[PDB]
């Protein structure tokens, strides 16, 4: 998050993880 | 070929509903993984990160509960099965006589006499056909130019099936995941035949021919780990693609599954 | 390659903030205010060098500058050489997508061609994607289409037309990967809105209509500007998914099948068709 | 099963869902997550009422933690009648510091209520009914210890006060038998109840561990307020202590309800220590102590100091003459200050309810670890065991 | 004919009290003890005639006690006929809606103006219902509206905006028929980010509670043409659905329901609306 | 046990519209195959006397024409898998000891710290389950009164199910054809667990289990040869009532297929 | 058990014909002319003491007789203890089936009661068929009737009623062999009737309806007597199929499933239903 650019004021974490073919 | 059945003789049974409703059904679990779709798909609906929590696991009849009559492993008298291959290398030549050898014991009885299989099927059916496919020109071949074969069990031999080059197999094969498979010798393509899975039992003829390809990958599989290969089941490809590839006909064959064989190092 | 995505970037007196599909940032840096707003002007892809020289221009460390556009879901960046090299969209209705090239650009997706179907010398390159919208529907006009392109080396078609109160696009009819063509699809559906309750079409009615030469046009509403507009949007979505910035991904066991959409509910539908027995597109 | 995705901007939750099971005779299991907005709301038995369950556990928990807005703001004499108003001061006198002078001429937040017997109209204060930190905050120095005791939810008002009586009985026969080690009677460990699901968790207990059944409802109230106890020393059990409480007209019922409540405590920490989750994951504090009571002593400590007033073991679940009388009637010969708080909202042409039974002549929440009026008309300091005065009940 | 609203009445000794959506009213008349009685287990139909009967039979002034009955929410007096003669489109890009209201003549909807919201000294007549329509979101524009047109009879309001990749179609809100508003919504969702038992410090509330304190709009994501013309037709579409309809030919769910369309999928999330009881609109 | 997942944690990722598709699918191939129903049902849509032409044959890619690879059946090193077994006898007492041999070498691996199991499955995710159900009063027994068991394949442990009589289970399972069936010692009822199947892959993960399936009883067929067990695979039964009886639950899992085992005499 | 099946014995003149389903016979012997015409009055079973009796007065042999009579269709011997020894009609329209006791014999279908709907006490013996059949549908109705009998031996039920322009038998719900339910057959056919072209019928707005009592009535056209003519013959044939003189055996797949037959185009559709997911039929 934190930067010299500016501060997060929010996320979408469902399609942040994305940004509810094996195994792992 | 002293086996020979008509196509023809199965159709006078088929129930065109049943027929409809399956493949209609059955399509709805075709995939299409291309190399070129990789960034704008996926595959697995579970994050990456929590598909640990999922794999060899066991799901209880009383969760919660910890209550259970204890086996012994002393009873054991089987070898573990080998880790399933993967980036497999072909840099070493690999001869027709050991691909001979997986057929032959997968899917045949040591008795070419015989019309008895080393796995069970409703019916006697057998409503599943094992295609083979050649991916490296380090694998020895029996007609040159000619990289599909289809293997007839009881006869006990390959019929030529399509001279599509190495490249173009193992492409359609191999979908979108092909740099982590690396390099396999060959493929086993198992196939069902609808109205053959469908004409006598109708529905539940489908689940008994999904059921018998499992039984067929499985022979093959523990041939595979005595005979020095490596293999692993694969169903990360485009199946319409793999059956044009072959020239298979949709209409009344489809792919269920490929399984891959090689050299791992 | 470098995919400006959708956000926006605005002020009123000292304070700007930047929202994207991922995220909001309070901008504090006079230097990425500027680099944002000449990121939000440009037409979906920027040359990496061109970013780099933007970022320079304001003093800021390219990779921090990058690190930051990609995380807060400005840009992104794709490796993946794509199946179809180019679109191009033939239609009876040209005038509709007459500034669809141009604005669609936004959304990555690349158009070379909008063509009016009464062109004759209708000329179409290798790998490229052939849209086939028709709002007055006739089994010539998409015959007349194969016919001329099917064998195109890495050709693949859609097709879009009304049918009802639906619009409907077929999946890809690709004969490279060997999918189901326009014909399977239309089959399908015109199978399913017979109402003789049986999924299986096939009877002595049809089959002595079978021997008549293969031919049709379709019922379908009254189309007004808002149902072409709801069209519009939804080829243009379809291609972004399938050639252009992928915004969310599809599951790879729906990515090329039809795609229908009712009229009145604007509820979607997207489902895959199997081959039709009576069609001949897998031979060829 | 269910399996309903929201938009994290949509009004609805994040999920929900009926978990599968294998086995046809275990209750159905239901599910909302929330992210952190609340912590999971669940339930469990039936299927149908699971699904009903955790739903309206959801609205329940969503209601009294994130939505409410107080209606004003008054002195406790403008806000009731005079006597309600004296019960609250000396409630009040115990939870703080505070002089009786400062509980009096505090303005506080306000809600809607009334009372229990006369329908009187009224307000009570806010910050006892409201479960986040905004609401009422410039309450909280006169009571900081807050919680859902007595909250129900449901479609019509008579329902959730029903809801709301069965719990405010619950909790306040809990602390009452938590604080003196006294229950009324103890059903057969090896009772059984001819309805599968019930039986089938008593079956599993059993040979997991052991279990103790108690009659612990307050003395000479009707209906039964059943506690079950679960123990074990079995060293590959995550689940070393569990419990359930309910509270019903019908004793068979109350022990129903009550096997299945520990069950569903018993499931969800199991799922959760299976699951390896973190204790950064845990957000309420009431289920980090009960997690901190998972283990044997919870269970002996528990039953080594319950005195019965009947040493015979019931056999079986029959009513007796106290079962029957006026539950009203006894709680107002006790005290007349008991209130409900509601609230309504529209749902199509229906109002759902949310209802919160209080009393200040009860105990105000269930953490005598807090600050809390332990002097009250069932209980004064010293009456029971001094340990237990100052500590939380292993309990969610 | 009466719609008989949802409500509560609870008896203890000879002491009654009634709750309704709005009101909590001590009822100490045995007349209107049994009217209410009646009127519980009637489920939610009843016709003038039977009314009037019933509160002449209670011995209640027909006329002090439908007021009694409409003013604390037991009853409202619904149309038979539809309840909107006609819409208007209020919007910060009214040249959007240019041809639409010659155009949706032929579909069976009839708008009778666009409006700007930029301009002063916006009028509408009775018994129409008011689309909302905004690219650029804030909470004070609603405001604006449903303070200058809450009190013209018959009137109702409906809302939409965009929200991230989605757009929103708000239900319907009639006074008249007590149903949910635009805030029951939204301000609900901010009070449950606001009072999160744990706040998600990267909560879209952030960007929404900082737009309010800098006096800025949310505006619509990079939308084109194609947007647009997809919202267009939703918005036609959902206006045909709220054409011709009552509360004798229709059902209330039609107005308490929420229309969200995901942009980039183009998939309607159809969900219910519900009531705030902290909402103002209740007030 | 120390492998137990929770159902709950998989059904966070599943597709309603998945999950009700398949199972409306799956559905039309469950039989009603009772002896109450014998004369007022049929199962073989082909009459008796034209199946003979179906079974034990060989389709072709290319019919009519004969020109085949041989391969030498002196390449096969296995044993003729046994014809499966009908009539069963259960004369004899049948130990646990065999019945616990069979289960290991199945499906488990001779190290019980491994969770690598002798047959391989999609994603790891090992959808089906196991579950042993005791038909005769000669065949041993771990719990007395307990006649359905669930095999944990890693943890290699019993978990009680039910405790129906024997006659209940072997008539839920042997359907109509029970005569024919005779008295078999002991059955496999391999279940898939819809979520579990789905969650991952969608669609395709329906067909990943239904082979998997095959895989299982494919090994139990080559165990139970080698340990002197008599098998058949089985398929006449109706499934609703085997659910029932084995206490399931069938909105979460279903029988695809039992597996008969015994002694023939 | 020997079963007389449907057959006429004509006569004009010296010429005599037997016609059965399965052939035809020029019939020259006045002994079995006799015999077949008292077989026509008979209904339905007939003791095979009567039938080698009818035998012996026409004096013709037993075996060659009975070879006869099977192979040309006239009777068939059936050896099946079969699983409802018994039928009921429980309904809210008894009146309709008046006769039905007595004309069904002939089919080889035994219902021993008729029984309206609105008695107390209404007692039902085990390993009983109980038919539940609704003009005035309402589900406490059919709540009633599962409290009542689910527990009772080898107890199965049936449930018809209409729905829309359809007349819907359900499956037959049998907790002995775990078969779904009434319920999981309404909310099928319920979620399917939404216009909301999705198979999954789970949404928030399906959820805020199940915290109410679950009850309801169905919209449906309004019966005249050939609909319920219909109606009647669809009945007894699914009686005779489950309980009676088989004439054609149904696939093992579709035997217990439900049966819905549009009444405007008269058009039959056989489907299992899976068990509902909010039911808990299952449980019980
Ligand atoms: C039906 C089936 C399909 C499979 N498909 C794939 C695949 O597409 N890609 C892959 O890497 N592995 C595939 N596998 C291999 C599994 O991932 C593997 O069996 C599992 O991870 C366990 O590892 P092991 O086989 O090495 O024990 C498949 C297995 C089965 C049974
Ligand atoms: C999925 C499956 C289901 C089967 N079901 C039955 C069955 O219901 N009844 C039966 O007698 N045999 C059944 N069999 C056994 C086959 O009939 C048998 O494998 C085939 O006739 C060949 O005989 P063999 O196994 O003795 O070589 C089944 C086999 C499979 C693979
Ligand atoms: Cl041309
Ligand atoms: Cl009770
Ligand atoms: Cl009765
Ligand atoms: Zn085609
Ligand atoms: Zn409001
Ligand atoms: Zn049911």
């Amino acid at each position: 998050k934190a930067s010299e650019f500016g501060v997060v004021l929010s996320v979408d974490a469902l399609k942040l993880s994305r940004q509810g073919g094996g195994s792992h | 070929s002293k086996h020979e059945l008509s196509l023809v003789e199965v159709t006078h049974y088929t129930d065109p509903e049943v027929l409809a409703i399956v493949k209609d059904f059955h399509v709805r679990g075709n995939f299409a993984s291309l190399p070129e779709f990789a960034e704008r798909t996926f595959v697995s609906a579970v994050p990456l990160a929590h598909l640990e929590k999922f794999e060899n696991k066991e799901v209880l009849f009383r969760p919660g509960f910890s209550s259970v009559i204890n086996i012994s492993s002393s009873h054991n008298f089987s070898r573990e099965r080998l880790p399933s291959g993967i980036n497999f290398c072909d840099k070493n030549k690999l001869s027709i006589r050991t691909i001979e050898k997986l057929l032959v014991n997968a899917f045949s009885s040591p008795d070419p006499g015989s019309v008895r299989r080393p796995y069970p099927s409703g019916g006697a059916l057998y409503p599943i056909e094992v295609f083979l496919c050649r991916l490296s020109e380090n694998t020895e071949n029996w007609q040159a130019g000619t990289n599909v074969y289809h293997y007839l069990p009881l006869s006990q031999a390959l019929e030529p099936v399509a001279t599509c080059n190495t490249q173009s197999l193992y492409r359609s094969l191999s979908g979108g995941d092909s740099e982590r498979l690396g390099k396999p010798h060959f493929a086993l393509v198992y196939c069902i035949i609808f109205e053959k899975a469908l004409f006598k039992y109708r529905y539940r003829g489908y689940r008994m021919a999904l059921m018998e390809t499992g039984s067929m990958y499985q022979n093959a599989v523990l041939v595979a780990d005595q005979i020095g290969l490596k293999n692993r089941v694969w169903a990360g490809y485009t199946d319409s693609y793999v059956a044009k590839t072959m020239n298979l006909d949709q209409r009344t064959v489809a792919p269920l599954i490929v399984q891959f064989f090689g050299d791992v190092n | 390659m470098i995919n400006i995505l959708p956000f926006e970037i605005i002020s009123r007196n000292t304070k700007t903030l930047l929202i994207t599909y991922i995220s909001s940032v309070d901008i504090t840096h006079e230097g990425m205010k500027k680099v944002l707003e000449s990121l939000r002007s440009k037409q979906g892809i920027i040359s990496e060098y061109l970013l780099d020289k933007l970022l320079d221009e304001s003093l800021i460390d390219k990779d921090k500058g990058k690190e930051f556009l990609i995380t807060t879901g400005v840009i992104n960046k794709t490796k993946t050489s794509p199946l179809w090299v180019n679109s191009v969209i033939i239609s009876d209705v040209p005038h509709l997508f007459s500034n669809a090239r141009e604005q669609w650009k936004c959304d990555g997706v690349f158009v070379s061609h909008i063509i009016d179907i009464k062109d004759n010398n209708i000329n179409v390159s290798d790998s490229t994607l052939i849209w086939l919208h028709l709002e007055n529907y006739h089994s010539d006009i998409v015959k007349r289409i194969y016919s001329k392109f099917e064998s195109n080396p890495g050709v693949a078609f859609i097709q879009s037309y009304y049918l009802k109160e639906s619009f409907r696009i077929d999946g890809v009819y690709s004969p490279d990967l060997g999918t189901p063509c326009h014909f399977c699809h239309i089959e399908r559906w015109l199978s399913r809105e017979e109402k003789s309750f049986r999924r299986n079409e096939m009877s002595w009615a049809n089959l002595l209509q079978l021997l008549k030469k293969y031919q049709m046009t379709l019922p379908a509403l009254a189309l007004g500007e808002s149902e072409r507009g709801f069209s519009y949007h939804l080829i243009k979505r379809r291609l972004q998914e399938l050639t252009g910035t992928s915004l969310v991904k599809s599951h790879v066991d729906n990515f090329m099948s039809s795609v229908s959409a009712d009229l009145i509910t604007c509820i979607l539908c997207k489902e895959p068709v199997i081959h039709w027995q009576a069609c001949s597109c897998l031979e060829r | 099963m269910i399996n309903v995705y929201s938009n994290l901007m949509s009004a609805w939750p994040a999920t929900m869902a009926m978990s599968p099971k294998l086995n046809r005779n275990m209750p159905t299991f239901s599910q909302i997550w929330d992210y952190e907005r609340i912590t999971p709301a669940s339930a469990a038995g039936e299927t149908l009422k699971s699904i009903q369950g955790a739903i309206g556990e959801y609205f329940e928990r969503r209601h009294f933690f994130n939505e409410i807005v107080t209606g004003g703001q008054k002195t406790l004499y403008e806000m009731m009648p005079p006597s309600a108003a004296k019960a609250f001061t000396e409630a009040f006198f115990q939870i703080s510091s505070l002089t009786r002078d400062e509980i009096i001429t505090h303005k506080f937040k306000t809600v809607r209520a009334f009372n229990l017997f006369s329908l009187e109209q009224q307000e009570i204060p806010a910050v006892i009914i409201a479960l986040d930190n905004i609401t009422a905050a410039d309450d909280l120095k006169f009571y900081p210890d807050r919680d859902t005791c007595g909250c129900s939810f449901h479609g019509s008002l008579n329902d959730a006060i029903e809801g709301s009586l069965c719990e405010f009985m619950e909790r306040q026969s809990l602390l009452l038998y938590w604080l003196q080690g006294k229950a009324n009677t103890e059903i057969s460990s090896e009772i059984v109840t001819g309805i599968n699901h019930i039986d089938e968790i008593l079956l599993a207990l059993r040979s997991e561990g052991d279990i103790r059944i108690f009659d612990i409802t307050l003395p000479g109230a009707p209906g039964h307020a059943v506690l079950t106890l679960y123990g074990t020393k079995n060293k590959i059990s995550r689940i070393k202590y569990s419990t359930g409480l309910s509270y019903a007209n019908s004793l068979k019922k109350a022990l129903c309800k009550s096997v299945v409540e520990l069950w569903q405590s018993y499931i969800c920490l199991h799922n959760f220590l299976i699951g390896g989750y973190t204790d950064d994951d845990i957000i309420d504090s009431y289920q980090r102590h009960f997690m901190s009571c998972n283990k044997y002593e919870s269970f002996t400590d528990l039953c080594e100091n319950t005195v019965l007033l009947s040493d015979d073991v019931k056999l079986t679940l029959e009513e007796n003459i106290t079962s029957d009388t006026n539950l009203l009637n006894y709680l107002q010969q006790i005290s007349d200050n008991i209130f409900v708080y509601y609230a309504r909202e529209r749902v199509s042409n229906s109002l759902v309810w949310y209802t919160k039974i209080v009393s200040p002549d009860f105990f105000l929440h269930m953490n005598n670890s807090g600050a809390i009026n332990i002097n009250n008309k069932i209980y004064h300091t010293g009456d029971g065991i001094k340990v237990r005065e100052s500590k939380m009940v292993p309990f969610p």
